[PDB]
Order: C-alpha cells, then structure tokens, then sequence
C-alpha cells in the first residue's frame, strides 16, 4: 503493498547502506537453461488524493510484456474491488532468460523526501 | 514549519525498481538482481 | 500521529487484534488482498513478525 | 509471533492508509472448487503481566473448528515449552469453501494505543 | 536525548539454535528459544 | 542481508521482550526420524568502512561444516559480484538429528547500541 495518501512515486533516492527499507517485490528464480522469467510491479494511483495507492507485484515463466500486462490487470482489480477512481497505473518489468541459473526481480519500494 | 522526526513516519515515496542476474545459487542470484536493480545493498522488509 | 515501527525501535506496540477473512480472487494475490479486505486490514502494509 | 508484555487485546482500531502495522498471520489459497480451506490466530496470555504472550497461527485444508483447535493448542505447547502460567488464550478462525480461486487468512495485529 | 534521533542498526550478533517440536511452528519456536531470540518479534530482513 | 556501515558484531544484547528486531535468518524443519538438519549464518565484512557487510543464510539437509563452508562461500561471491575487498568473514552453524520432529535455525539479529 500500500502507498500511503499523498506519497509520490519518485525515481530511488540514494539509500543509506543498511537500510531498513519497507518494500514490496515479486521474483523468481530459475535453473533451467533457455527459460525465460519474469517479475513485474505496478501502482494503482487514486484519483482522490486522500485515498492510498495499491501495489501488486507479479512474476512467472513468461515475457517481459505478459509480466507488466498481467501485473497492471492485477491493480487494477484492487482498485475494481475497493471501488475507486483510477488516475493512473505506473508499472515496471524485467525478463531473464537463464545461462545456467537466472533471477528476476521487480519491486515497489517505500522511503522518505 | 519544516519537518522533523520524518523518518519516524510513515514513508511518503515509492520508487519502482527491476533487475536481473545470473548467481552461483539461488541467494546470490537473487542478490545478483537486487544490486541490478540499485537496492542490493539496504535491508528489504518485505510488505504484504 | 504516525510511526514506522521499524525505525522507532523504542516503541513496541502496546495493543494486539485478532482478525480474519476470506475471498475469492482472480489471482492469488487478489484474493489475498481481498480477503485481508474482508478482515479490515487490507489499507495497510502489513510487516510479517516471525 | 510475540505479543509485548502489558498489550491489551483489543478489537481493531481505525489504523491510517499505508500504516506499517507488524503483524503476524496465517493464510492459504486454493484453486480447488468446493475445496474447505481454514486460517487461524492464538494468543496465549501469561497470569504474569510483565511476561510476553504468544501468537501462533495456523492455515490448512480443513474446517474453521479444527484450525481454531489445532492454533490454540499450538499456542499452550508454545508456554509449556517455556514453563510458564497460562492465563487464556484468545482466538479467532475462519473458513472459506473455494469457488474457482480463494484465500482464508486469519491474523494478529500490533499496534497502539 | 531530547531528541530522538534516527538511526539505522548499528549492532549484528549471530545466534543459532535447534529443537524438537510437536509441530513446524512449534519446533521452530523452540530454535529460536535454544538461540536466546525466543521471545522477541523476528523482522524477516532479505 | 545487509550490515550497515560502521555497525559492529556483538554479543546477543538484552532484549526488551516483543521487540522488533531485524534478522537475517535460515531456518529447515524436518520429520525424517534420524534426518541430520543444519542451518547457517555468514557475515563477509569490507575492508573500507565506508561500504557494508553483506549476511548470507543457508538450510540444507547437510552437516554444520558443510553448512558453514557453504555460506561462508556465499558470502565470499557476494562480495566478487560487487567488486570490493573483503576484509573477513564471521559466521556461525548449527545443526540437528531429528527425532520425531526438528528445527535447525541460524541468524544475525540487527540492534541498536
Ligand atoms: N492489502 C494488502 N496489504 N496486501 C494485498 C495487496 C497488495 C499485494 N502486494
Ligand atoms: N518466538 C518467535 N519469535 N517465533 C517463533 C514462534 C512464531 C509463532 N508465530
Ligand atoms: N542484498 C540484499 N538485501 N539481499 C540479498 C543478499 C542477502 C541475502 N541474505
């Protein structure tokens, strides 16, 4: 996940080493050669301001594409399922394809101006 | 008024990051794409 | 009137509530999210104790 | 999990959007149609306040009533294992019959008062 | 201080345990209990 | 995972009950009467200050000693994949023959001085 009201989504500021940061992530890890794996992150931004933002992470067997496509849907339901306006939805996706044994990870994470 | 205690606070920003990589087994992979995503050296505390 | 109990490592909680829900959902994580919903914690991060 | 020695069990408070709210829990999701799928919490409190209390959680493919016993015994286990005096132990369960995708989650909440 | 101040973790000390336990959650209480952090609230950091 | 920047490893500190506590922990659980279970913990520490220390857990149906050789070994890549000077390593096993049902649990706890 949840972005807290009036958070804003800003590129990652420099992060003391060590530190405790609150994050929501999706990975997969695989050893199979030739695979291909994905994880994706997405945030459903409120129209209304005083209203959180809903973070949803995904990851699978899969493309880049299908993995930020499926992840985007996924916020957008909670939103469908909370009942609220939708400004917009940000999301970000990363592909794999394994060498011998391969991480994807994508993630949403929480700090401070 | 500017603002103390702030990190005593709830977060105010969220930052989308991805990466990728190859490991010698599954952590360091994992660690792998962490730093390939530019969160490899903070502690994760995994929300849900 | 917030706190991040992560960083206020001084100030343990001093209250505990039992909650529970449930949800269908049309992926894993949507019915997580919905049954936490359902429960009345489903605005919130909740941070896993062990 | 562990309950803070002196917290009161109390119902939910109102708690802000995107709180960081520690907590600790037992779920489980199935895609099983007609399958019964259970969560739930105990909390044993100790007769001795200034001792800590302890939270076990429970998930499974059976009924609310079974996962209610199987968490509360998990929780006197918890204080025989340490030798201390049990008070009570409060609990909560909760089951749901799986139409094409569901989740039952039962959880223990920290905060302040 | 009057004045708190933040702080990111400034200690690390390594504990280990084990135990038996009549079940998973229970054994691993037990772990935890053998290793002096039984009765605290474990963040999971990753 | 992470040890921050001029963070120190210290004996267990006291603790106030229901902390909580950042780890870093590895954890197996078996019912294999006779099954030998360990768990372990490394911490590879840089030799510029500046930079962190990087904590690597490891579980396996394993020895202690292979255990910690394992995670010690983590550890060491870690340090590789980001290029920097590793000044030691500090590490710690445990391990576990089951009997009906056991645990083997390592971890490096984060504090404050
Ligand atoms: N509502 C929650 N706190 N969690 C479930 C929805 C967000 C999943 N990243
Ligand atoms: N003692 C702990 N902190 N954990 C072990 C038991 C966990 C039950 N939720
Ligand atoms: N870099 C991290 N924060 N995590 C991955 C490496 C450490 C795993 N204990």
């Amino acid at each position: 996940x949840i972005m807290p009201p009036e958070a804003e989504i800003v590129p990652l500021p420099k992060l003391p080493m060590g530190a405790l940061v609150p994050t929501a992530y999706g990975y997969i890890i695989s050893d199979v050669p030739g695979e291909t794996i994905s994880a994706a992150i997405s945030v459903a931004i409120p129209k209304d301001k005083s209203l959180c933002g809903l973070i949803m992470e995904y990851e699978g067997k899969c493309s880049k594409k299908e993995a930020e496509k499926t992840v985007r849907e996924m916020a957008k339901i909670g939103f469908e399922m909370r009942g609220w306006e939708l400004d917009r939805i940000e999301s970000i996706a990363v592909e794999h394809t394994v060498e011998k044994l391969g991480c994807a990870f994508a993630a949403a994470a929480l700090w401070y101006k | 008024i500017n603002p103390l205690h702030a990190y005593f606070k709830l977060p105010n920003t969220v930052s989308l990051v991805a990466g990728s990589s190859e490991g010698e087994t599954p952590l360091n992979a994992f660690d792998g794409a962490l730093l390939n995503a530019g969160i490899g050296n903070v502690n994760l505390i995994r929300i849900s």
